């Protein structure tokens, strides 16, 4: 096994399109039916080529944008960077219908002279992961995620076991989202908020996001070595599931062991669901647990697969320094509607 | 017209329509593929108004090769 | 540790469990006797010629107005009931905690997310009616719905998980699960992959790109020909497959039946385009190599390969080339095939059924043929064992696997003894 750590991270969002104009608002907020909110002044003409825009979904391209920007703040030289020695781990959920709603249509009206020849690839989830290979020349293992809800945070996650292993010396990973388009816009309007967990209960109200957010996971030495200001330390992660209740409470005591029994510790909360205060609280008492509640979700809204990584990229923030000072441990968890539990774990140095 | 081509290929190509060459090689000079290819086809029958087969758009090695298919 | 050590050093993952729904068979009787005989299960389609336009005239079908059937979460419940029932387990082997699921799909529900689009528009002529949408709609865009109902079914409490790489996201099933089972996190492991893309959004994407076959056939069950002259394209098909691994200790304790080690598994990025495949192979070559060194075997001992063999020009001479590239000279005596001359291509479950396929032909020691063998392809001269099969002494195998993003992945599969 080999150590992980975070040295690069970046991000876009309704409340700012970089990393340090979504913490100062996060912070701000801290201190003092559903709409989906869009990114405020964005062009992404300032970022990608025209020849390759045109092919691709905005998903794709809020997730060019975010890596430039990730691997723009940890300083790796690109071309010094062995390419079988990088991968890049994506989560996403609802794919690319921006680029193909209206062919779709156009498919039942006129025939296959509605379609054109970049549905295939526009559209499938994996697309963001093919782009990133191709811009960047990246050829280590390289995975795409689609878990309800999760994807983001197992991208995360099996990226850092990537590493551990040695698969890589370095791993963009990382999630996406585009909502704003007719069909998924009309889809989450009406049904998502409505809509209830067998095993978690009913979804407090909350609007939803698009953008994206990314990491550069990288392994320990090679980040000394090269001289890189490290972030944070990855020291876990929890992926789980609970068919039933009588999991549930047995699955949130396994998150619970990610903690090390450390009391200077902040837990950054999933907040989709009401009676997650209760369930997780009366799990960490039962394992002599002392820590403090964070719920960035009515800020940060529903991102779907963004929303466990976005919690990740913010961490990151704090810890290589409101609440989250005099801290050296962050905990994220993050649940599914069918009955996911998955948990990260950053530390500081 | 060719004019209305050679607006298309320098957006399609994202070049400069004054330095794209109507006699250049698509697959050689700019890096062309079957995949833009198909793209431009699409926009042909668009826009003229026309049907064009796969075997006949495989043949569009250069610009003036559509510009002749697409008078007849 | 002097008393009963037992170390968590790395673990060996068999196969003890196969399920398969595809067109050349429902279950492992049906599926295994006809591509023993070599019996295509490419149906004669209509309504993508009459209704949309499609040059296609091939489909793989397992069994004009749109439904809503949702074959993609049917197919995984047919097969994940199959190859659980195939394991023989009881609640006393399932430790819960143990028990993880890695079910992969290419598009998912896209027959049921293309449904809704054109019933809340009324044939895609108006905008979006909000009121049309119903409560069920929204689980039609969940990806991962088969890998969660699999899971709540047999009560898998460990990690679950759906990989969505397209058509090499049935081996990354394969890949991840069989991790779990080697570094002490699982004891089970419920992985495959299930696929429904039988439907207009999808036949015309990939006919709109060309990757589709398209040439006029009589006998349209020639549709797909891998490594022949006579080749345009793949013939889109359907199906699940479905593998119980779980670890060797595990499985020796219960009396559990064992099909074939699976040993090593390795995957990269070409880095080259996004449906095109590079003549040269150096990236499926260079992911052999990483799959063999993480399986601790030598390619010398590769005596079978069950190769990706969309049946597009393209892809059948950069696994050609890519053999070529590790093995040598050795190349011409190995033993080739491709099932998708027979099933067809199930985008990311054609991994997952020639898994299944795979696991058969190592525990009957036979290999399939790759059928409507035509004419010699100069760049594509291995043995690919044309049109009839054989019994041969399988010692250590290789599946390859392609897709778009340019993803290669690889698995080497080995006999137990
Ligand atoms: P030019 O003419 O040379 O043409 C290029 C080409 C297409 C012929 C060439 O690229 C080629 O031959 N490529 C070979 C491709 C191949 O053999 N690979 C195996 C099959 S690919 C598998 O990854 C499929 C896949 O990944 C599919 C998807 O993701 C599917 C979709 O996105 C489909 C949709 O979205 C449809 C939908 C529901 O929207």
């Amino acid at each position: 096994r080999k150590r992980v750590v975070v040295t690069g991270v970046g991000a876009i969002h309704p409340d700012g399109n970089d990393v340090t104009a979504i913490k100062s608002k996060v912070i701000q907020k801290l201190l003092g039916s559903s709409i989906i909110r869009t990114l405020s002044d964005f062009d992404g003409a300032k970022y990608i080529n025209n020849r390759l825009r045109r092919k691709i979904d905005e998903f794709s391209v809020y997730g060019i944008v975010a890596v430039e920007m990730a691997l723009k703040a940890s300083r790796l030289d690109v071309d010094k960077l062995d390419p079988n020695r990088v991968g890049i781990y994506v989560g996403n959920c609802f794919g690319g219908w921006q680029h193909i709603e209206d062919e779709v249509k156009a498919l039942h009206i006129e025939g296959i002279k509605g379609m054109g020849p970049y549905v295939a690839t526009a559209w499938f989830p994996a697309a963001l992961q093919g782009q990133l290979s191709l811009l960047y020349g990246f050829s280590a293992q390289s995975k795409t995620f689609s878990t309800s809800d999760v994807a983001g945070m197992q991208a995360i996650g099996y990226a850092a076991e990537a590493i551990s292993n040695g698969v890589a010396e370095v791993m963009l990973c990382g999630a996406s989202e585009h909502l704003s388009s007719p069909l998924v816009k009309n889809l989450l309007e009406k049904t998502s908020s409505q809509k209830h967990s067998e095993v978690f209960g009913e979804k407090q109200p909350g609007d939803f996001s698009e953008g994206a957010a990314f990491l550069v996971l990288e392994e320990r030495q090679h980040a000394l070595e090269r001289g890189a200001s490290i972030l944070c330390e990855l020291t876990g992660f929890v992926d789980y599931f609970a068919p039933d209740k009588n999991t549930r409470n047995n699955t949130l005591e396994y998150t619970a062991e990610l903690f090390n029994h450390n009391e200077n510790a902040v837990f950054i909360m999933d907040g989709i669901y009401d009676d997650e205060k209760e369930i997780t609280s009366k799990a960490f008492s039962n394992k002599e647990i002392k820590t403090s509640f964070i719920n960035l979700r009515p800020y940060l809204d529903n991102q779907f697969s963004v929303s466990g990584v976005i919690d990740s990229v913010l961490a990151s923030s704090f810890l290589s320094e409101n609440e989250f000072s005099n801290t050296n441990q962050i905990i994220i968890q993050r649940f599914s509607n069918q009955g996911h539990v998955c948990a990260l774990s950053f530390s500081a140095i | 017209p060719e004019v209305k081509i050679k607006t298309i290929l320098s957006l399609f190509l994202n070049i400069n329509i004054d330095d794209f060459n109507m006699d250049a090689n698509l697959a050689d000079a700019y890096d062309m593929d079957s995949t833009e290819l198909a793209d431009l086809a699409k926009e042909i029958e668009k826009e003229f108004g026309i049907s064009v087969t796969k075997s006949q758009f495989s043949h569009w090695e250069t610009g003036r090769a559509v510009l002749d298919f697409v008078s007849s | 540790i002097i008393n009963n050590r037992n170390e968590s050093q790395p673990r060996r993952v068999v196969v003890t469990g196969l399920g398969v729904v595809a067109p050349t068979g429902v279950g492992v009787n049906e599926f295994w006797n006809n591509i023993h005989n070599g019996k295509s299960g490419v149906s004669k389609y209509e309504w993508g010629r009459e209704r949309f336009g499609f040059k296609s005239g091939a489909i793989g079908q397992v069994y004009f107005v749109l439904k809503s059937e949702r074959k993609y979460l049917q197919f995984a419940l047919d097969a994940a009931e199959m190859a659980m029932q195939d394991a023989n387990l009881r609640p006393s082997d399932i430790d819960g905690r143990r028990f993880g699921v890695a079910i992969a799909t290419a598009i998912a529900d896209a027959a049921g997310m293309e449904e809704c689009l054109l019933r809340i528009t009324k044939g895609g002529k108006e905008n979006i009616h909000p009121d049309l949408i119903k409560s069920e709609d929204y689980d039609s865009f969940d990806f991962s719905s088969a890998a969660t109902s699999v899971a709540k079914k047999y009560g898998a409490s460990m990690s679950v998980s759906n990989i969505s790489t397209g058509c090499a996201a049935g081996l990354d099933a394969l890949g991840i699960a069989m991790e779990h089972i080697r570094y002490g996190r699982a004891d089970i492991m419920l992985a495959g992959a299930s696929e429904a893309p039988l439907c207009p959004l999808s036949i015309g994407s990939f006919e709109a790109l060309g990757a589709l076959s398209s040439r006029e056939l009589e006998n349209q069950q020639a549709a797909t020909c891998p490594f022949s002259l006579e080749r345009d394209g793949f013939v889109i098909a359907e199906g699940c497959g479905i593998l119980i691994l779980e670890s060797y200790e595990h499985a020796k304790q219960r009396g559990a039946h064992i099909y074939a080690e699976l040993a090593g598994y390795a995957s990269v990025n070409n880095a080259y385009h996004m449906t095109d495949l590079p003549a040269d192979g150096m990236a499926m070559a260079r992911c052999i190599d990483m799959a063999l060194k993480d399986a601790q075997i030598s390619p010398s001992t590769v005596n079978y390969i069950s190769a990706h063999g969309s049946s597009t020009a393209q892809n059948d001479i950069n696994e050609s080339n890519a053999i070529k590239f590790v093995l040598g000279e050795s190349a011409f005596g190995i033993p080739i095939n491709s099932l998708k001359s027979m099933t067809g291509h199930a985008l990311a479950a054609a991994n997952a059924i020639e898994s299944v396929a795979l696991c058969l032909e190592i525990e009957k020691q036979y290999v399939h043929p790759t059928i409507n063998y035509q004419t010699p392809d100069p760049d594509c001269d291995l043995d690919y064992i044309p049109n009839q099969g054989c019994s041969y002494p399988i010692k250590t195998a290789l599946k390859l696997s392609s897709g778009f993003s340019g993803i290669h992945s690889v698995i080497v599969m080995r006999a137990v003894d």
